[PDB]
């Protein structure tokens, strides 16, 4: 439970367009995020904006990418938005 | 309780330390712009915009 | 004017089984490698091994990974191996 | 080979530095044995085992 994970409303909606399989992967990402805020190896994550307070990150789940923030002080991880494979 | 919360606290600090040691970076797809909007969103605390991930559905299969 | 890129013979095999579009992405990768040895933002490059002199990096060229080395002293870059999306 | 070649040398050093500040990171399926092997692969200086990347033509449509 280390970290509390929250999802933005619009992400939840976009999540329903995903195949059962992809959704399952997202839930695993959520489960891991609660223990490890930056699972670099397993999700090829990169720090977008680092600022001592909240950091922005980009995780790769395969067919798509998820961008989220980590509030170290409050221990809150927020799933901000989703993105395509990366058109290249 | 008090001993374990301290232990969890330490774990967090250590994790944020390694995060600190990570270089900033983007993908073509992501602009400084969008990053600004993202920090903006990240700091938005209005409930209507969020839901706990733990209350997400569990596979149908 | 900058780095000299080489491709190992064993890799050529993997290359000719690459769809034309993916192959083209590889030739572009090669050209960027000539000036920017670690095009992180462009091909999600990570440093696998950092023996300060000769390093190993893993680059993503879409739905396949490229593993190469950079010899800082020789200014030589070698394309070593090609890999799938990557989980098992 | 000039002051430019020297300018080139500085650039290489700077990029080298950028790389040094980077953290070692691997993919789940990449092991120490594979790394050790890639490493030996990279040490090969046999002109015949490699081909100049620039020998490759930009394909016809």
């Amino acid at each position: 439970m280390t970290y509390r994970v929250k999802i933005h409303k619009q992400v939840v909606k976009a999540l329903q367009s995903l195949p059962k399989a992809h959704y399952r992967r997202f839930l695993e990402f959520r489960d891991i995020l609660e223990y490890e805020p930056v699972p670099r190896e397993k999700f090829d994550v990169i720090k977008l904006e680092g600022t001592g307070d909240l950091d922005l990150y980009r995780a790769r789940l395969g067919d798509y990418r998820v961008i989220y923030s980590v509030n170290w002080k409050d221990k809150v991880i927020k799933i901000l938005k989703l993105k395509p494979r990366g058109r290249a | 309780g008090d001993v374990l919360k301290e232990l969890e606290r330490l774990k967090v600090e250590i994790q944020r330390l390694e995060a600190m040691l990570m270089p900033e970076e983007r993908d073509e797809d992501i602009t400084e712009e969008e990053i600004a909007e993202l920090l903006e969103l990240a700091r938005d605390e209005d409930p209507e915009n969020w839901i706990d991930a733990e209350e997400l559905p569990e596979p149908e299969d």
